[PDB]
């Protein structure tokens, strides 16, 4: 189809007259790489919709068009696209070769004009090298090499104003990858949440990126937790128009599985092997206590008091008498509790202090509690008033 | 020949006369020979005096990494007759710095590992934290990662942990002769055992307000007679206190027991209600405006 030659050439002409800038072997060459329903460029503003969507062997030609692009448009666009396009295009060997080309200079010093970070804006000359050396180096090589790359990535985050945000993006994606690379689905769940949180409200997104993040969140959320296993994912976008692909049924399957507490349901939650991890082997006890704790916390007394029967914690969790003894024993260690449960008197007498789930039955519960708090105050006031 | 006394007598006169002159290397050397002979006799106290003197000497000298190592080899041996983990731990700490600048990670990693593991036998966990916190001790190194995981494991301990530890590791549980003089395999078991037993009581006090003794004897996996004793020694030392109600077979860990606590707890409770009323006040006012809008 003509649309890559058509859009690139007309816009290329529009934003500068002609002077070594039209490029007929560029116009044909890009034409050759992508004339399908995906295009390899769409010039200037168009570079925010079409830029490399297949392996971009046009690369050496584009280096001479980076050497035109500034006066065809702006600041941001140059630093925004051409580092990410190789990375999404799965051009790992090529990404490194372009990082040798660019290294740290593209118009610094008495060219002036404030510098941001790449993959959104025109960056820090140094910050491109630093961020992407970590992104590439992690994928390639070991965890000990990774801890070392993260410490440098940490130095560069610290060393700046927070203003362009692009650098912070670099930090979360980089850091999330180490927790993927090991086993650390709980640490990864926190990092992926942060990555999505500073990704979505400013756009700049790519279908490849949102595919990793939603699927990666779904595996990490089964694989580890600390707060509660699905209430937070109903105030926590798992598929609210981030992307719906890769069988997000699993999130809803998890809540049904958490309640029943069937083993059959755990295999039929995702698929056999990926349900187990090996993550879930430690996980099921932690996950297990989470469902029990929340369900009781709302229900037992409208006020919220730190009195629980040991028996009704067993009955609700659906576990034998020794087992619950061990599980609770771990659970006090984890905190969000304290005040001192008496393991004789059979009094689970630990203090009320934890967060309460969702805006739903939080609100029902709040009304009941409000009428009571108010009524109590009003009596004291009345009596005083009168005398 | 076996004339230990005779060789020492001639070595003792020599070193004293030489002192303060004739090379720093040469003098430190005589002191190592001397301690080696001293330890066999029973002359640990003579060995401690020699130790004070050499320690000043190694400090004076610039470029003394060999000298410091040699002192370390002597030092641990004397501590083996006595039994202080603090002596060995501290002088090794000063050897850490010297090992980063001068030497490879090959010299440094067995020493680091031995030091922390020495502290693991050592019965009070309050030293252990200090050594683990370390900036290049919390990042990487395989042995580093093995020790830190043990450091988390103690926090959580319910003392079904100890055979788990005993089986799982065998190097990093029997490893010696690499920055220390060694110690029996059987001695590592003795020490580890005492250390865990104490730490189970130590957590148990915080986490649970009461436990019965029958449950507690099962948790330590232990005979009542011994449990009563392990507990008795601890409470008496005053790292912690607990109290036993013998005819119930209940161990109180106690709870708040004084008015001074209760007055301050109350004035806290007020302080939290107050703060809620102001946060709620501005918060609600905000909610209102954007209903408007």
């Amino acid at each position: 189809m003509f649309n890559n030659h058509e859009i690139d050439t007309i816009l290329s002409t529009l934003r500068m007259e002609a002077d070594p800038s039209l490029h007929p072997l560029f116009e044909q060459f890009e034409k050759f790489y992508e004339e399908k329903l995906w295009f390899q460029l769409s010039e200037s503003l168009t570079k925010f919709f079409d830029d490399a969507k297949s392996t971009p062997l046009r690369l050496r030609l584009y280096d001479n068009f980076v050497s035109k692009f500034y006066d065809k448009i702006n600041q941001l666009s140059v630093v925004k696209y051409l580092l990410a396009s190789l990375k999404d295009s799965k051009d790992f060997d090529e990404s490194l070769k372009y990082l040798d080309d660019l290294k740290a200079q593209f118009q610094e010093l008495d060219s002036k004009k404030q510098r941001n970070n790449g993959s959104k804006d025109h960056g820090d000359g140094i910050l491109l090298i630093d961020s992407e050396i970590a992104r590439t180096y992690l994928l390639k090589n070991d965890l000990v090499k990774a801890r070392d790359l993260l410490d440098d990535l940490e130095k560069t985050l610290d060393k700046k104003d927070s203003i362009p945000l692009r650098i912070t993006n670099s930090f979360y994606s980089t850091n999330s990858q180490y927790f993927k690379f090991k086993n650390d689905f709980n640490s990864f769940y926190y990092t992926s949440l942060l990555y999505l949180s500073t990704l979505e409200p400013s756009t700049s997104i790519t279908l490849a990126e949102r595919q990793q993040l939603a699927y990666d969140l779904s595996i990490s959320a089964l694989l580890g937790d600390k707060i509660y296993n699905f209430g937070e994912l109903l105030h926590h976008p798992i598929m609210e128009t981030i992307v719906n692909d890769s069988n997000y049924d699993w999130l809803f399957q998890l809540l049904n599985a958490l309640t029943v507490g069937d083993f059959d349901k755990f295999d039929s939650l995702i698929k056999v092997q990926i349900s187990k991890i090996p993550i879930l082997a430690q996980h099921e006890s932690f996950l297990r206590q989470k469902i029990c704790l929340m369900t009781l916390i709302e229900t037992v007394f409208v006020k919220n008091i730190r009195m629980l029967s040991f028996e009704d914690i067993s009955k609700a969790t659906h576990l034998p008498k020794d087992n619950v003894e061990h599980l609770v024993m771990r659970a006090i260690s984890l905190g969000l509790l304290k005040g001192s449960i008496d393991q004789v008197n059979e009094l689970v007498t630990i203090s009320w202090v934890q967060p309460r789930i969702i805006s739903g039955d939080q609100i029902t519960k709040m009304k009941d509690r409000l009428v009571e708090w108010n009524d109590q105050v009003e009596k004291l006031g009345k009596k005083m008033e009168a005398r | 020949e076996g004339k230990i006394d005779e060789a020492a007598d001639i070595l003792c006169e020599l070193q004293v006369e030489t002192y303060g002159s004739m090379e720093m290397s040469e003098k430190i050397q005589f002191i190592l020979e001397q301690m080696e002979l001293s330890i066999l006799k029973g002359d640990y106290s003579q060995a401690t005096v020699l130790s004070r003197k050499i320690l000043k000497k190694t400090f004076k000298n610039p470029k003394y990494e060999s000298l410091k190592l040699e002192y370390y080899n002597l030092l641990v041996k004397i501590s083996l007759h006595k039994r202080e983990y603090l002596e060995v731990a501290q002088y090794l700490q000063e050897i850490y710095q010297t090992d980063a600048i001068k030497s490879d990670e090959a010299k440094w990693k067995p020493v680091l590992s031995h030091i922390v593991y020495f502290l693991v036998l050592s019965p009070y966990g309050n030293l252990q934290n200090d050594l683990i916190h370390k900036i290049q001790n919390d990042n990487n190194l395989k042995k580093l990662e093995s020790q830190e995981s043990l450091v988390k494991l103690f926090t959580t301990n319910e003392l079904m942990r100890w055979p788990i530890v005993q089986k799982t590791y065998e190097p990093v549980l029997n490893e010696d002769d690499l920055a220390f003089g060694g110690e029996a395999n059987k001695h590592h078991w003795e020490d580890l055992q005492k250390r865990v037993i104490e730490h189970n009581l130590r957590v148990i006090s915080e986490y649970y307000s009461r436990i019965t003794l029958l449950r507690l004897n099962e948790l330590l996996d232990l005979t009542e007679s011994q449990t009563e004793t392990y507990i008795s020694d601890l409470v008496n030392q005053g790292i912690i206190y607990a109290k036993v109600n013998r005819p119930a077979k209940i161990v109180n860990f106690e709870k708040p027991k004084n008015s001074s606590q209760l007055l301050n707890e109350w004035s806290h409770n007020v302080d939290e209600l107050l703060e809620h009323i102001e946060t709620i006040g501005h918060l609600i006012t905000k909610e209102e405006i954007m209903h408007g809008l």
